[PDB]
């Protein structure tokens, strides 16, 4: 999945 | 039942995320209630006064321009009793703050990349605890400059380590990653019991050897079950454990079957699911709850800034939530932290915001 936003 | 009022927020310059904040538990009776944030290449410390004050203390800049601090986490000098603060983050390296005055003392290269998570050993302020995207767990005598074991290898993670914790009594030690899993290590046997004893002993200037550091390369169980994606954050529960993923819950879940956590063995096929903490917008990884000094309220921000705070004195079932929302508060909160006497509630969030809320 992602760390950011 | 536990109610919030947001008194006061402010914006750290440089404009990149707050990725960790801590509250000084170890700070004397009397002093001003201080905590540490972490971000960009600093380390600032902040004290919490009347009025809702967030007053700028002092902080650490790294020469290092291009590192970036992920975690912190705070402990005794033993040389002195006073407050220790370590840091780590992108560059992999360990650096040891002392908060009086905001130089690094010590610092610990060995990890093959990034710092994910810092903590500290709950009986033993020495022993601090590194996790590593390069798959591995660390432990350091902070006393000796010493590696005292390193968990990992075989069954170790697979993939980044990206968060651990002792329980309570300091006797175990439930890690979790990229891999999905999470693993727990004892450090109670007489081996290391033994070899943390000996890193005391071990003084470089009275010989010639190395310290040898133990390779533990089996934790005592493992488990994949719980979560399908990233688990980016555990924390025991006396006996049982608490963690969460990408998937919008904390799993409250146990070793084996509805099984003393001491006998559970590497063979042990399963676990018990006990309750789970629901909530949503929180689907990025690196998104880290807390709880107060007691564990009777857990804390978790969301990634458009909503707080949420369950009181676990309950069957997790039928935990009841407080939602703490401001209309200004809309980036993702990292990480919170209450503090030691639970009056005050912090979060930090991605656009260098941090937020102060006080208890009603």
């Amino acid at each position: 999945p992602s760390k950011f936003l | 039942k536990y109610s919030f009022k947001c008194v006061n927020s402010l914006k750290e310059d440089h404009n990149q995320p707050l990725f960790g904040v801590q509250f000084n538990w170890h700070s004397k009776e009397g002093d001003p209630l201080v905590f540490a944030t972490v971000g960009s290449n600093r380390v600032t410390l902040y004290e919490c006064h009347s009025q809702g004050e967030i007053r700028l203390l002092q902080s650490y800049v790294d020469a290092d321009a291009d590192e970036n601090f992920y975690t912190c986490a705070w402990t005794y000098d033993s040389n002195t009793s006073h407050p220790l603060l370590a840091v780590a983050g992108s560059r992999g390296i360990i650096r040891i703050i002392n908060p009086i005055t905001m130089q690094c003392i010590k610092h610990y290269v060995g990890h093959g990349n990034a710092i994910n998570e810092l903590k500290f050993h709950p009986r033993d302020p020495n022993l601090l605890l590194s996790v590593s995207k390069d798959h591995a767990l660390r432990l350091w005598n902070i006393q000796t400059d010493t590696l005292v074991a390193i968990f990992g290898g075989v069954e170790g993670h697979r993939d980044e380590v990206l968060s651990a914790d002792y329980d309570l009594l300091g006797e175990k030690i439930m890690s979790c990653g990229m891999d999905h899993s999470l693993k727990l290590w004892r450090i109670n046997s007489k081996r290391m019991m033994n070899a943390i004893k000996e890193s005391y002993d071990y003084n470089p200037n009275k010989t010639n050897r190395p310290f040898i550091s133990q390779k533990i390369h089996f934790p005592d169980f493992s488990t994949r079950d719980i979560h399908r994606n990233y688990v980016d954050c555990v924390r025991w529960l006396g006996d049982l454990i608490l963690s969460k993923s990408c998937e919008n819950a904390i799993v409250c879940w146990k070793p084996g079957k509805m099984d003393d956590i001491d006998k559970i063995k590497p063979s042990e096929s399963n676990v018990t699911i006990l309750g789970r903490f629901d909530y949503s917008q929180c689907d990025i990884w690196y998104m880290r709850f807390s709880m107060d000094f007691w564990q009777k309220m857990l804390a978790l921000g969301n990634q458009v800034g909503k707080l949420y705070v369950w009181d676990l004195e309950v069957d997790p079932h039928k935990a009841k939530c407080t939602t703490l929302t401001h209309h200004k508060c809309g980036a993702a909160i990292r990480q919170t932290s209450f503090s030691r006497d639970s009056s005050i509630l912090i979060a930090v969030c991605d656009d260098a915001s941090i937020w102060r809320w006080d208890r009603l």
